[PDB]
């Protein structure tokens, strides 16, 4: 019954099998954590080593989300900065939905999954208002 | 369920609750674990007691003592010891290797021995012993 837990980039393979389903992935790892705690109530060197292995696994899985979170951040930084057709094409972009998808990916990981870019994320949100101001000045 | 298990249960309950409180408190339990060498945390022992404590007492007693001994014992008399003697290393095959018995008589250094026993416990008359005739040997 300890051997049923014998387990690091296989996690990325699991990610390759793929929104909130990510949260479900973290919670099934949390369920492994809680049945380990119940077995702590049942049983420690052999147990503390796999306890520390859970310390390894969920932190590294959080970081393999966090790297993609950083990529989301930087690729959003990118777009932060016959012309009327281009203005209309950017006017069509649902863009706030993409910013919201990134915001939901980040803040849920920080809070429910528990850098100084949090204020940058806030300036991400206000960025659209600033861009609308710039487009208003671009009207003329 | 039996009558001598009550005897050993009373003796072991005496061993654990050593001061005389009538209830297993955490300190006497850790005293027992530290006599056995273990000094775990003060949060895992809480969970262990909380699974064993049914009454909400934070202290387990003789009814709970025999409840855990009952579940661990009868959940998991003469079948096993005579079974796993040599044939239970074979798991319902009825063919015991002679080399195992030669090894057994090799290691324990016995002065005089002839293996005519297996020659004259041969009830299938082939050169090995099935399990029923193995009990007939015993």
């Amino acid at each position: 019954t300890f051997d049923k837990y014998d387990f690091l980039q296989a996690a990325y393979d699991h990610f390759m099998r793929s929104l909130e389903a990510f949260e479900a992935e973290l919670k099934k790892y949390m369920a492994i954590e809680t049945e380990v705690t119940m077995i702590n109530g049942v049983n420690h060197p052999l147990k503390n080593s796999l306890k520390a292995e859970a310390v390894s696994w969920k932190t590294q899985f959080a970081q393999n989300l966090h790297k993609q979170c950083s990529d989301d951040l930087k690729l959003d930084n990118y777009i932060r900065d016959l012309e009327d057709v281009r203005n209309v094409m950017a006017v069509l972009k649902v863009r706030e939905k993409e910013s919201e998808i990134d915001n939901l990916i980040g803040p849920i990981e920080e809070m429910y999954g528990l850098t100084t870019m949090v204020s940058d994320l806030r300036y991400g949100w206000k960025k659209l208002k600033k861009v609308a101001t710039e487009v208003s000045d671009n009207l003329t | 369920l039996t009558d001598e298990e009550m005897d050993m249960c009373r003796k072991a309950f005496a061993m654990f609750d050593k001061d005389g409180s009538g209830t297993i408190d955490t300190k006497e339990l850790r005293t027992a674990l530290s006599a056995l060498g273990q000094n775990p945390t003060e949060e895992d022992m809480f969970v262990m007691i909380s699974q064993v404590d049914q009454d909400g007492s934070r202290c387990i007693e003789f009814k709970e003592f025999v409840r855990v001994i009952q579940i661990n014992k009868q959940m998991s008399a003469d079948t096993l010891d005579a079974f796993v003697a040599l044939g239970g290393n074979l798991d319902k095959t009825g063919r015991i290797l002679v080399d195992k018995l030669r090894s057994i008589c090799e290691e324990f250094e016995l002065t005089v021995n002839v293996d005519r026993l297996v020659k004259d416990a041969d009830r299938d008359l082939n050169g090995f012993l099935s399990y029923d005739e193995f009990r007939a040997l015993l």
